[PDB]
DNA sequence: ATATATATATATATATATATATATATATATATATATATATATATATATATATATATATATATATATATATATATATATATA
DNA sequence: ATATATATATATATATATATATATATATATATATATATATATATATATATATATATATATATATATATATATATATATATA
């Protein structure tokens, strides 16, 4: 819609993310610390997905973000893994239908991201 | 001076709450705020049968088996139905059956809302 | 509901949790003394529930509430041990449900957690 | 500067002693709170069965069995009974009949209202 | 700085004195007031059957035998006889028949006030 | 002798504010575990469309301000025959 | 008629800068609309519990304050007979 594109455009964001930049370079502007938060916690997920770089076709979001969520099981204080392998076997299944990839080559890219045997993701599969 | 992406995430921020585009982002929507309404009728509506499922066979009630139930909801409606295996091999026995009650059984109301609220 | 969720936006939550957080930075918030009560007391809750991670399956919410239940009889100033016993077989029957677990396993992970005997659960149980 | 978990108990607290967070958070349901009007109803017939109970017998008034009362009311609504089951040996001899009469002696009319106040 | 129990009660005084919370906290109430009545019509109904205790026997009325007489009527009302058997050891002679006289025989204008009362 | 305000002994009931014990329910703000949905602002992955501001490639119209070539007309100020 | 400067009007072209309109694309920023997900923050809705705060509702009691009611007396002050 058009009505709300207009209403951020009234609000002037071009001028002010020029004088935030300024500001900046002229020392006025510290890290926040929530991006100190963010930067610590999310570093794991960026790696992550740049392991995923060798399958090759389709739209790979699927396999991008079924191997995020597998990911951010195994993190949790309590980690669980069986739901972390319930998310995975749903990137090996997305992985092998594109062209030019097979069972075990997806189920390479999957456990070479998420750093773990390519067994525990096989028993899951059947 | 420095470009990096813990600071573009700080000066992002930054011209947010200068320009106060975050009450503006909501405050103009105003139509996928219904969705909110939606949300919370199914939460009820599951939750209202996860407590009349553990009086019928005498079952404890599990809690976080309402957040285990519309998780499994809203992948029937995509099509991760590998997805979906895996999990009912991880709840216990006797409460298989009331989240495949929620994907099928009650497929005519729940899964209408679903199809109602993405819309 | 919408109209509960629409006020306490107009409160402006996101602006001034900035401002907060940036008032910490320029040393002008200290650390409040209803907090110093809170970390004095909730952290033997925190490191206890961290004991229950080899409990796998389903959701494990009604094993860490009963576990959470029992510490809280325990650390009253005149301890219950009978009423703590109460949750504690709650907490065994409901981990003994769960796919991959034993009772014996589950008398494991809540008597370490409690930091008692495995016998005192185990008179309770019958 | 930092952001462990004690200060950031405090700064959650401090943003809502500047916008007022805790007043409009009351004020705005309002609906929710008709359950401090039934949780009294419920509390007022338990204490009055106490009494009864403990002029039929003969036995003194045993404070704080109205409170032991109104958690195995709640227990028996989610089904946690082995719960049920070592608290009823924790209690004495003559107070285990009063226990089981509230739960479903006078099941109807105090299952109802906890029925009502969760709805 | 500190937290100890002596500035736990000061600093909980002067919240209240901060924005008024006792006068708001008598006025708000408006129905346990009349308490205060129903407790007023029970001591002048005591003592007078004191006095006239002390002139049909001829014994000097003894102060303080309506406050202890107030005591046994309301632990008779809980249940506590074992309680109400060393005070009646405790009292002299001539006055224990004065304390079964409030309990007992008129228990029923007497009894029913702290029933009324309590309710 | 009697009424009131204050402090103090003995024997008590009742109402409130505060701290503390024991046995609980309900609603709020904060932090934490587990199992989730929905809306917003920010940063990042994948596959895209549309609008704006800037910079750059290709191949062009049109209107301004400036500098330069060629071929001219007209108005002004200055210097000269 | 010439020359220096300032303006207008005809034309063909180059270059620097400022704008418009056609198109295919890249890059940096600002916004919108589709999707699957992660993380930081702001809020809503379901559940089980712990902890810190303020707030009701049942109960048995202690202590510090503020008031009411029934008695016997002392002391300080205030009034009456």
């Amino acid at each position: 819609s058009v009505e709300v594109y207009r209403q951020k455009i009234e609000k002037g964001g071009y001028s002010a993310a020029y004088e935030a930049t300024r500001r900046y370079e002229r020392e006025e502007i510290e890290v926040l610390s929530w991006s100190s938060r963010w930067e610590s916690a999310w570093s794991k997920f960026g790696e992550a997905v740049k392991a995923l770089g060798k399958i090759e076709g389709a739209p790979r979001a699927l396999v991008i973000a079924k191997v995020q969520e597998a990911l951010a099981y195994m993190s949790k204080p309590l980690p669980n893994m069986k739901l972390a392998m319930a998310a995975a076997v749903q990137a090996v299944r997305a992985c092998e239908q594109l062209p030019g990839m097979n069972r075990e080559r997806c189920l390479d890219a999957v456990a070479g991201a998420l750093g773990v045997a390519k067994d525990w993701i096989r028993r899951e599969m059947t | 001076i420095a470009e990096t992406l813990t600071e573009k995430h700080t000066l992002g921020i930054e011209k947010v709450v200068a320009t106060d585009s975050w009450r503006v982002g909501i405050t103009s929507r105003e139509k996928k705020l219904e969705r909110i309404n939606i949300s919370a009728e199914i939460s009820r509506r599951i939750q209202d049968e996860a407590i009349a499922y553990a009086r019928n066979k005498g079952i404890p009630y599990l809690p976080g088996i309402n957040g285990i139930a519309w998780k499994l909801l809203r992948l029937k409606w995509l099509g991760y139905t590998d997805q979906i295996n895996v999990v009912m091999r991880t709840v216990p026995a006797e409460w298989r059956d009331f989240l495949t009650q929620i994907m099928e059984n009650t497929q005519m109301e729940s899964m209408y809302s679903e199809l109602r609220k993405v819309r």
